[PDB]
């Protein structure tokens, strides 16, 4: 059990695991403080946490809260914080480098880039999925879904550069980068009068198992075949890198 | 169609024999003697499996596309399959 | 033995430098189309519907995940949108997509 | 000269402010006019020479245009920003801070203005060329040939340009427009096919024009796409029409759908209205600007702008009205009934003859409400009146104890009505021992009511004592619940076992 | 993972239980020794001693079994050999 | 095994083996001749032309035209293209067929994917070379024919210009596909998929045309108009003008030749005795014309144009008066105005030797070939040889710069085919490089 | 094929036979199942049945043996489990 | 000398890396990253042992002359030798 | 088309030939179109070509049907009479 004192009183928005620099069996557990703390600890360390502090212009109107954090598989010390302010903040913890101005609405979801470390997702009230490359923070591309909200995004570094996400209408969109940008290729629907899905996640052990959650206490599994592998899809990475540099 | 092509191939001076191995070392068609037919089917069945594993071990999202093994006496080619592959032996000389 | 290693490198060099280039641009048969699996049909739906029966009547799903190790283990958690600051609101429902998990 | 273009874009603002401030009535009514204008004239002209030199070092002809575009835009911002602030601020500085003879008049020759336009023309030319480059397979012959045809034309307006032979450049631009035209004609054809292929999807249509807007605005292409631009206009009218109706039918915020559920709903419906309207404003505003850029102010736009702008203005008013109510209610509530010595009063048990001790504390809900309230206003770029900041800082001090005080209060009130479900003395007797620990502290309840207000540390001690007991009792409760389930499950199986078979 | 039975000298009911038991053991443990220990102990209890179980990714074996008490099968890439003898 | 669903694998395995065997087959200073003159389908046809290749430096094509005498009672098209190799044993390797007179033939420079030819009546055809043998009429004694193209005879257009063609050439200038634009409705890459080179076709009218289409994913039958095969079309078109300076008043062209170095440059010759220069991208680089140190007109009716296959960009051309000029690209006037031996007759064929020295070959009407080696001698022919079986129709010099070889394939009006190898002249190579630089400097 | 004994419940003389038998088996046979079979059979002959042998590079086991008839050792990188049961 | 010839090979447009496997699957020279250096060396050592045995099995008087493995990802070639072989990987694309 | 001799396309082809044959009869006045004004001939050949193009399209469609029927038969010869 954790503590109840000043260590971590805030109503943390997320919990994430990381590998510890020590033996690979050890995984540190973090939370996303709503107040501006970067909190990491070990198993027994949940009591008397071990690491704590990203604040730009401290002691003032500076309350750096975030709703989600994603970490790049590339390196333990690269991750993005989904700040409530709306502008994604890069942090390596506290240091920070880029403010990503293309996405201005309060963030509800982030995701790290799949392989090649250039397709970093942020999405919030804007309803627009802005990808960017942390190397320079340019607007790479913005999906222009005319939908109320977004609540989850689906990436698989295992698969080619493909995208799907669950939106606050009940539909789940799929996008084949090599075919379309704004037009969903495959779309999964709900029943006639079901309220929107509020979550989406995909099994890390691919096995073509996708799961989403409806407005009822029911989780539905789909077996998807569309995302087959192939030699050549890499082109999507070159297309995005060239767009960024021009 | 396929039988006519196989005959035409066999007529080529380079080709030393053709074996159609179907059920994991069990042939149905051969242009060779029986002892060689059975041995060859077995060897190439095991051999191709090893190559396919090697490729998957190098990268877990790629399989065999083709396999060739060469020797002083003759040269053997096989192709990947879902259910069964075909064996060709030729004299490279 | 460096000159012995070099001698080997010379012999194979003679083979590979010639053989490789001839093969690389041989532009040989390109009709290889093998799948090793039956073609899957259009994406399916409602593969499995896991949930706590009684509790699912009033709750809605807000957090789901899969166990990386036990790929059969699907986790879900529903809750009520309001009152999440005071009372016990829900449970964590897991179900395996494993042998004999017919329910 | 030691500063880059990307930095001086901000210096122009700082320098204008500080110089106008120091001229104020400090030690003398007004410093002699000599320096009053001379220093500003030097500063303005110095920016001119600065930008002129720095843009030359960009090599506005070479391949790395990516970095050039960034630095070039900065150069323009420097030139224009200084002129704008000079012309605006001068009008008030000489009336409010320094009684200078000149009033409601400017001083600056605005040579930066011509320099800024010079770079704007260069940017527009380079940008158009890059847009043609994307279509290089369409106009390959034109793009390659014209590049070198236009090079000697650009050479009529070199880096560090001074408009003292400007007519020469005017001739160069006239030829540019007449010679580049074959490129525009071929691309215009391609664009018509590529846009008209869009099956009247407002989404794809807007993006098609948005991505190549620099080309569409060209006289040649604009006319070729006239039918497509008018078609988009009509659809854009349809869009804001739908938004208007959706707003009107939901603005009251009564059904859950009209508000829009959010995780911040725990503060109040204000957060929902803000986000809801924010989206409406952005969508309507964007459509207005796109129509303006593309239509070139045809009757189609006149009608569209009227309707869409009126809607946009109503949306802005909606937001402000909802905010004003929010702010007023919070300020009123604080001033009315919360500033009056709110304390951490002990559990009012006797009032509720059910052992349900009512820990009547004004801060019960208000702590988290205030924290969310300030978070909302801060994130959204609103000023938080001092009154809220003051009570918020106080709330922080209470929070340190309320987090643990509620725990021990809850355990007491809860265990009292959960242990009775089993009637095992194991729990009923030890719960009384816990109650005794509570009562021991309660012996000083009258004084506990005043601790947090002045010094919460004493209370922390009392709570920790009760929490230690609560941890022991909670452990016993968990064991009890575990066993209770265990025995229930086995008994319900045994009654279903037929002794004659199983 | 996927259960594939290659050889069996065992009743249909015991075959399925062997796979099911190994599957649960594989879900609970990562170490082959501990997986084997679970499988062995469960069989001694339900089907009388004495069973032996070997679990691994790389081995060959030559063993003697009592009739109707031997199975060899895979769970994914891991082979499980289970039999009675003694 | 009973099911055709598995026999497909057997087919594919045969296809692999067949190609590998075909690849395995590609094995190896005076008269030393060879003959490859099997007549499996050439019993009555007459030779009309020869063409060599660049992908397979030991490959040659030979055009044959059937007379009214039918060696076989079958419906036998009179126009075929014989494809064979120098080192292969007697017997053609492949054959293509068409309906009307075929000429203006060329091959694909990157790989043997397509074969191109211009029709006498102005249309354009292209055969699919990289195709297995199936769905083609076969014969015993086995030999199989091949016919597959969708000609411009089908869907009507303007690119035909209803004017006979004069020459075609593969234009290796494809440098597009820099990127598919992020907004797909405006991505130009898609339409260039598979396009590695274009094909040019010039007609008598002096109108130049360029296009190419490539596509593999197809099935036996298509909804659009095509042959019943899996082949691309001719939707793409570009048109370029010519004869602006030259142009009763209506003039025509005779020959065109592009620049191997930068294929965007080319020259065009006319009957009026002049050759113009131009290019594709920037049409104002050097719009000059070539002319010898002469006056008046001298309508020598230039009929053969070639290019020296070496660093310095020098074009060569010959005319009906038996003269040849070296029209250096960077000069309006030629370097060496040589009047060939036997000038009393015309130039019938020119070529540059595929060898290290800049040896140049000319054939005349009397079938007396003259050779120059300007690296070691003056403008006088360094060698010559006529033939008793005179009335030559065509020649082509074929060789490869390392194993190496050098050959010369010829054909006679009698319908026979000949070839010999005099590779002693393949290269010094040291002396050749020494004199090569010298000639360039002086 | 250097021998290192990790665990044994076996007399020293039987331990030697275990190593010597496996050593010969590994010299003669390339295939794991055949190596195991050689070793097992030699023990059945000299020390009576019923012996079982596992030879491999990656496995865990949990087995029951007759007292004083168990050995587990490596030859190089290959583990050999040799015991009697039944 | 040989260092230059190996670089020469590496410079070829097809070649994506060279590994000189010496000590029974453990290389001594590489132009590749470390994970790949050991990955290819180890896997191909196991394979070539199988391939050489395969030849001896199909005919008891012949050894390996050459092997080629093709895949969707890349292609690998090896030749046998007295002491050790060499691995070259190319991109067929 | 002549490889299958389908009476449908054979009849459509006859109708095509009727266009040519009736057009030939018109040559009494039309045989000098090119001399005076070829534009009429351009329309002429396009209309005739269009009829041929339609014929070509119909033929491929019938081939599509033909294949469909073939696909069925090869299935039918794999039916177990004693079970199916």
């Amino acid at each position: 059990t954790g503590l109840t004192d000043d260590t971590h009183t805030d109503p943390v928005s997320q919990v994430v695991w990381l590998p510890e620099p020590g033996h690979s069996h050890r995984f540190q557990v973090l939370s996303v403080a709503t107040d501006g703390k970067v909190l990491l600890w070990q198993g027994i360390g949940v009591g008397q946490l071990q690491l704590t502090k990203l604040k730009k212009h401290p002691r003032g109107e500076t309350e750096v809260g975030a709703t989600a954090v994603a970490f790049s598989s590339f390196d333990p010390r690269l991750f993005i914080l989904g700040t409530e302010g709306g502008f994604p903040l890069k942090c390596s913890l506290a240091p920070a480098q880029f403010t990503f101005s293309p996405h201005g609405g309060p963030i509800y979801s982030v995701s790290c880039s799949p392989f090649h470390r250039n397709l970093f997702l942020s999405a919030g009230t804007d309803g627009h999925v802005h990808l960017y490359s942390m190397l320079q923070a340019p607007p790479l591309t913005s999906l222009q879904l005319s939908l109320k909200y977004l609540f989850a995004v689906r990436w698989s570094p295992v698969r080619p550069l493909v995208f799907a996400a669950a939106s606050g209408k009940g539909d789940v969109q799929l996008f084949d980068l090599q075919k379309s940008s704004q037009k969903p290729t495959v779309l999964i629907k709900q029943t006639q009068d079901e309220s929107p899905v509020y979550c989406l996640e995909f099994n890390s052990q691919q096995t073509q198992l996708l799961a989403a959650g409806d407005a009822q206490g029911t989780v539905k599994v789909w077996q998807l075949s569309t995302e087959f592998t192939e030699q050549g899809p890499r082109e999507a990475e070159d297309l995005d890198c060239l767009a960024a540099e021009v | 169609e396929v039988e006519e092509t196989l005959k035409r191939l066999q007529s080529q001076k380079g080709v030393q024999g053709i074996i159609v191995v179907n059920t994991e070392g069990i042939p149905i068609k051969s242009t060779m003697d029986n002892p060689t037919t059975t041995q060859y089917a077995s060897l190439m069945h095991s051999f191709i499996l090893k190559a396919r594993s090697t490729v998957r071990d190098i990268d877990p999202q790629n399989d065999l596309t083709f396999l060739r093994i060469r020797s002083k006496k003759n040269e053997i080619m096989v192709a990947p399959d879902k259910d069964y592959f075909l064996i060709v032996i030729q004299n490279p000389t | 033995d460096i000159p012995r290693l070099a001698a080997f490198l010379r012999r194979v060099e003679a083979m590979v430098i010639r053989e490789l280039n001839k093969n690389w641009q041989s532009h040989a048969f390109d009709g290889f189309e093998v799948n090793w699996t039956e073609q899957q049909q259009m994406v399916s739906c409602l593969y499995t519907l896991g949930y706590p029966p009684a509790q699912a009547q009033g709750l809605h799903v807000t957090s789901i995940s899969w166990n990386s190790t036990g790929s059969v283990v699907a986790c879900a958690y529903g809750r009520l949108d309001h009152g999440d600051w005071s009372t016990l609101k829900s449970f964590v429902c897991a179900w395996n997509l494993d042998r004999r998990d017919l329910r | 000269d030691s500063l880059s273009l990307l930095e001086v874009v901000d210096l122009v603002e700082t320098t204008q402010d500080v110089v106008d401030d120091v001229w104020r009535q400090t030690e003398h009514d007004h410093y002699p006019e000599s320096r009053m204008l001379h220093l500003l004239d030097i500063i303005g002209g110095s920016f001119g020479r600065f930008v002129q030199k720095k843009l030359g070092t960009l090599n506005l002809w070479e391949d790395p245009y990516y970095l050039v575009k960034e630095s070039l835009k900065a150069g323009i911002s420097i030139c224009e920003q200084w002129v704008i602030v000079c012309n605006h601020l001068t009008g008030q500085v000489w009336q409010r801070y320094v009684p200078h003879p000149w009033k409601n008049e400017k001083y600056f020759p605005e040579t930066l203005d011509k320099l800024g336009k010079r770079l704007e023309e260069v940017l527009a030319i380079r940008t158009i060329h890059e847009k043609f480059l994307y279509f290089l397979p369409a106009s390959e012959e034109k793009i390659i040939c014209l590049t070198r045809v236009f090079e000697p034309f650009t050479g009529l307006n070199p880096v560090q340009y001074n408009p003292y032979t400007e007519p020469l450049w005017k001739a160069a631009v006239s030829q540019y427009e007449k010679i580049i035209a074959p490129a525009e004609q071929k691309i215009a054809g391609k664009l018509k096919n590529y846009i008209s292929e869009i099956q009247d999807s407002p989404q794809q249509l807007l993006q098609a024009f948005l991505k190549y807007k620099e080309l569409v605005k060209r006289p040649t292409i604009s006319k070729e796409l006239m039918l497509e631009r008018e078609t988009l206009l009509a659809r854009l009218v349809d869009s804001i029409k739908d938004f208007r109706l959706d707003f009107e039918n939901r603005c009251r915020g009564i059904p859950g759908d009209a508000s829009g559920p959010l995780s911040g709903k725990n503060l109040s419906e204000v957060v929902n209205s803000i986000v809801w309207v924010r989206q409406l404003e952005l969508k309507v505003d964007d459509t207005i600007k796109i129509a303006e850029a593309l239509l070139s102010d045809l009757p189609g736009f006149r009608c569209f702008h009227q309707s869409a702008k009126d809607l946009l203005d109503q949306l802005k008013l909606y937001e402000q009205e909802q905010f004003d109510d929010w702010s007023r209610d919070i300020q009123s509530g604080l001033s009315d009934s919360r500033s009056g010595l709110c304390i951490e009063a002990s559990s009012r048990i006797m009032e509720l003859d059910s052992n349900d001790g009512l820990l009547k504390v004004h801060y019960s809900d208000r702590l988290v409400i205030l924290l969310r309230e300030v978070r909302q206003l801060s994130a959204l770029g609103f000023v938080i009146p001092a009154k809220i900041q003051q009570v918020a800082n106080i709330a922080q001090k209470f929070c340190k104890q309320a987090i643990i005080l509620k725990q021990v209060a809850h355990f007491y009130n809860s265990i009292d009505q959960q242990m009775i479900q089993s009637q095992r003395p194991m729990m009923l007797q030890s719960a009384l021992a816990f109650e005794q620990i509570i009562k021991n502290s309660k012996a000083g309840s009258g004084g506990k009511s005043q601790i947090t207000w002045d010094n919460p540390k004493e209370l922390e001690g009392y709570i920790q004592k009760l929490q230690n007991a609560a941890e022991r009792l909670a452990t016993e409760n968990r064991k009890l619940r575990k066993w209770h389930t265990t025995f229930c499950e086995k008994v319900v199986v045994l009654m279903n076992i037929d002794l004659l078979r199983q | 993972r996927k259960a594939v039975i290659k050889n069996a000298d065992m009743s249909e009911e015991m075959q399925q239980d062997s796979v099911e038991c190994a599957t649960q053991a594989l879900e609970k443990y990562n170490i082959e020794k501990d997986i084997a220990a679970h499988i062995k102990k469960e069989f001694d209890k339900k089907y009388n001693p004495t069973w032996h179980c070997i679990v691994g990714r790389n081995f060959g074996s030559y063993v003697t079994h009592e009739t109707k008490h031997f199975i060899y099968f895979y769970l994914g890439q891991v082979a499980i050999l289970l039999f009675k003898s003694g | 095994i009973d099911t055709p669903r598995l026999c497909s694998f057997l087919r594919a395995a045969c296809q692999v083996m067949a190609v590998l065997l075909e690849e395995d087959r590609l094995a190896a200073s005076d008269s030393s001749s060879q003959l490859n003159t099997s007549l499996p389908f050439l019993q009555n046809r007459k030779v009309s032309s020869l063409h060599t290749s660049r992908v397979q430096r030991q490959m040659v094509v030979s055009v044959h035209d059937l007379p009214e005498k039918s060696f076989v009672p079958l419906l036998d098209s009179k126009y075929v293209l014989c494809v064979w190799d120098i080192w292969q044993p007697s017997g053609p390797q492949k054959v293509l067929i068409c309906e009307s007179q075929v000429t203006c033939c060329c091959l694909s420079p990157l790989k043997a994917f397509l074969l191109f030819a211009g029709t006498a009546h102005g249309s354009v055809v292209v055969w699919d070379l990289r195709e297995d043998s199936r769905l083609h009429y076969s014969v015993t004694l086995f030999w199989t024919f091949r016919t597959a193209t969708f000609s411009t005879d089908g869907i009507l257009t303007s690119v035909n210009h209803r004017s006979p063609l004069q020459a075609v050439e593969p234009i290796s200038t494809s440098v597009h596909k820099k990127q598919s634009f992020v907004l797909s409705p405006f991505s130009t890459q898609e339409e260039m998929s598979g396009l590695s080179f274009h094909i040019a076709s010039l007609d008598e009218s002096g109108v130049l045309n360029v296009w190419v289409v490539v596509e593999l994913p197809k099935a036996d039958i298509a909804g659009s108009i095509s042959d019943l095969g899996l082949m691309p079309g001719g939707r793409v078109k570009l048109v370029h003008s010519a004869l602006i300076q030259l142009g009763w008043g209506t003039t025509q062209t005779l020959n065109v030749k592009f620049l191997p170095s930068d294929p965007n440059h080319f020259i065009i010759g006319t009957d009026m005795g002049l050759i113009s220069h131009g290019t594709r991208q920037d049409l104002r680089v050097a719009p000059k014309l070539f002319k010898p140190q002469q006056h008046g007109i001298r309508p020598v009716k230039v009929n053969v144009i070639d290019f020296s296959p070496f660093g310095e960009p020098i074009f060569l051309a010959g005319c009906s008066d038996g003269s040849i000029r070296l029209h250096q690209l960077s000069s309006a006037f030629p370097l060496l105005q040589w009047d060939s031996s036997t000038d009393s007759h015309a130039v019938t064929g020119l070529q540059w030797s595929p060898t290290r020295p800049a040896v140049f070959l000319v054939q005349d009407d009397t079938s007396n070939i003259y050779i120059w080696d300007l690296l070691q001698s003056d403008l006088g022919p360094v060698a010559k040889q006529q033939v008793s079986p005179n009335r030559l129709v065509a020649m082509a010099a074929v060789g490869e710069p390392e194993g190496s070889f050098l050959a010369l394939v010829l054909a006679r009006a009698s319908g026979s085919i000949d070839i010999q190898h005099l590779k002693r002249r393949w290269a010094a190579p040291e002396v050749d490089e020494c004199n090569r630089l010298r000639l360039l400097l002086q």
